[PDB]
RNA sequence: UGAGUAGCGAAAGACGGGUGAGAAUCCCGUCCACCGAUUGACUAAGGUUUCCAGAGGAAGGCUCGUCCGCUCUGGGUUAGUCGGGUCCUAAGCUGAGGCCGACAGGCGUAGGCGAUGGAUAACAGGUUGAUAUUCCUGUACCACCUAUAAUCGUAUCG
RNA sequence: GAGCUGUAAGUAAGCUUUGAUCCAGAGAUUUCCGAAUGGGGAAACCCAGCAUGAGUUAUGUCAUGUUAUCGAUAUGUGAAUACAUAGCAUAUCAGAAGGCACACCCGGAGAACUGAAACAUCUUAGUACCCGGAGGAAGAGAAAGAAAAUUCGAUUCCCUUAGUAGCGGCGAGCGAAACGGGAAGAGCCCAAACCAACGUUGGGGUUGUAGGACACUCUAGUUACAAAGGACGACAUUAGACGAAUCAUCUGGAAAGAUGAAUCAAAGAAGGUAAUAAUCCUGUAGUCGAAAAUGUUGUCUCUCUUGAGUGGAUCCUGAGUACGACGGAGCACGUGAAAUUCCGUCGGAAUCUGGGAGGACCAUCUCCUAAGGCUAAAUACUCUCUAGUG
């Protein structure tokens, strides 16, 4: 659904409306780490680190107008491509 | 291995009845006899029934 | 080749593994990823030789 | 051949008995006649004597594996591993 | 609840040092006391790591515990000759064919298996915290291989 | 199509768009025990023969193959004993053996507590257990039948007849069938008379509105029974792919809730997501896909293949069988006036102008043709699969 290094928007949670770059992925549990989201404080001094959120809480913005949208698959070329729902432009 | 060689006659099971009609299991053996009969390779000693030996036979 | 496939497995990947296991037991063998890499090399050499026959 | 599994490194083996005797770990199905031929071929030495002994599994719930260690005495040559 | 009640499993201990947060109970020393056809020293059956060292005190040890047959980590069993297999056999147990039995299966011959017995070549010292007729030192013996020399055979092995 | 190194957080060293892991169909490897089978043995162990190989100056050692016992088939196959029909040795073999599914099927063998308010006939019961055959089903099955109508027409199963007929220390209790309505539905091969060959099956022939031998008119079937061995196109099964439609405000640590305005529906089945989601995620409706491997079939191929036979004097069918007596068992039916069906022991028929049945037995009439074999579908059951339901 969301690949590593793509740009997404937080749709739900405590940081709703925060653009970031995915920098990690956990497909086994469906969780993804997005930079600047879910910062947590650990005890071991206090080392602040970023927690992983649910993959169903982030959306990909349109390339042209930066609008959160769903991903489609036209599959014209021999390799399938990700197509933005709002506009056919590839995401 | 107790049965006629020329037939399949063997023993069976039944009941023994008294005047009061009491039942007791018993056997009904066959009239087997040792005899030497012709076989394709050579004669041998086998168990032959008395019913089969009637009317004549080779020994 | 039939002979080359045998020569590479017998003297190499076998005596070479002997040194790795021997060196590790003594406590002076790092690079643990080199044992499994050689172990499976022998498995592939013996797979071709068995089907080629 | 592939009959030796691990050299033994202990105070009894390394600090003592290491002057001329070397201890190894052999397969659980090999006799002392096959350990003498294997040592010479791999280490290029001449073996003079060979002792062998068995060890039984130890409870640790499960048990550790069984071992078989042999001690070889060389006439000429030194391993110096 | 009974109740802080019964019990704490045959027996001689005392003092001076040491350790430590904590000592009638652990360690060392000196006196005293008990066994001694023995509570001493070796070895079958059975148990199966309870053996050694350093480090530990929650639980287990009928009190205590710094200690342990308890917990953690790492170690320890070396044979041509000692005891069993490539040697024999008692009882007994199993037996190709074979005999007898509704079915299973029950007997039994040649032949095999089976010690608690028969046959059969090593002893004295030394050494580790933990093994010793096994390792080491000094002197022996048995079976089997290889090459080279004694009888100048009408032997030799069965 | 970007991550991965099982459960598992770590600590490490590494692989991967040269496309890793992961999923599915095919191949390779597969230690020891165990029917265990070279011989032993206290299963997972010990000890050998033979052949061919490396090693070693030689002995010791090692590796890869073979050697159990019974059956059916070659070969030699000279003992008591001068045919020989004992044993005795080698060769060949997708020949046997053991193991499950507290389940279903057939056969052998076969209790008791209990009920009868005691108890022996009787019942519980041909039940439990034991053994021995199997098969995906088994079993049964082509009238020596049911009946009494102006007759029907292989077997099995369901409804009904009916708690009726009947059986019974006529006590307790046991308990039918045929007609009628349904599911399913095809029937065939041998023995004999006879015609040709030197106890191999070669023809011929298969039965009651009587058949065949013997004399006589004379141009389709398929290996699930009916004889059996292959070549030839299409649907399904075992990984997948695409798949419509939402934005704000208030209370919250968090919205899917509340308050407003928009949307998709052949998709409002469900499960997740920081709370109650048709439009956030995985899915659903619908529509596509198969290297290679299985199964079900359809076509031509392949094999195998002569049918009506008007006379009718002479010939033919299945025997120690049918049946009787004695002692038992089985049919709802306990020997009773007990027909019909079986086992053991003895005696023992007929031959188409024959023989059997219709509840003892006789006569008449009517309906069938025993003593040989095979046969799918409608029925029973569920280890364990893939979808689901309360």
């Amino acid at each position: 659904h969301i690949k590593k290094g793509d740009n997404v928007k937080v749709i739900a949670g405590k940081d709703k409306g925060k653009e970031g770059k995915v920098i990690a992925t956990l497909p086994k549990k469906d969780r993804v780490v997005v930079e600047g989201v879910n910062i947590m404080k650990k005890h071991q001094g206090i080392l602040e680190t970023e927690a992983a959120i649910h993959v169903s809480n982030v959306q990909l913005l349109d390339p042209k107008t930066n609008e959160p949208t769903r991903v489609g698959y036209k599959f014209v070329d021999g390799k399938k491509v990700r197509i933005a729902k709002k506009s056919g432009e590839e995401i | 291995g107790k049965q006629c060689f020329v037939t399949g006659r063997k023993a069976s099971t039944g009941n023994r009845r008294s005047h009061a009609l009491n039942s007791t299991k018993r056997r009904w053996n066959a009239n087997l006899q040792k005899v030497r009969i012709l076989v394709d390779g050579k004669p041998k000693k086998v168990w032959v029934s008395a019913r089969a030996l009637k009317s004549g036979k080779v020994t | 080749l039939t002979t080359s496939e045998i020569e590479e497995q017998i003297k190499s990947s076998k005596e070479e593994l002997f040194n790795l296991r021997f060196q590790l037991a003594t406590g002076q063998l790092e690079e643990t990823a080199r044992i499994r890499t050689v172990r499976k090399t022998i498995a592939r050499l013996k797979t071709v030789a068995r089907e080629r026959e | 051949r592939d009959i030796l599994k691990r050299p033994v490194i202990t105070e009894k083996s390394s600090e003592a008995m290491a002057e001329d005797k070397y201890t190894f770990d052999v397969d659980t199905r090999v006799n002392k006649t096959q350990v003498k031929m294997a040592v010479e071929e791999i280490f290029n030495v001449k073996v003079a004597s060979v002792n062998i002994m068995n060890y039984k599994p130890k409870k640790k719930q499960g048990y550790t594996n069984k071992r078989r260690k042999a001690i070889v005495t060389l006439k000429e040559g030194s391993d110096d591993l």
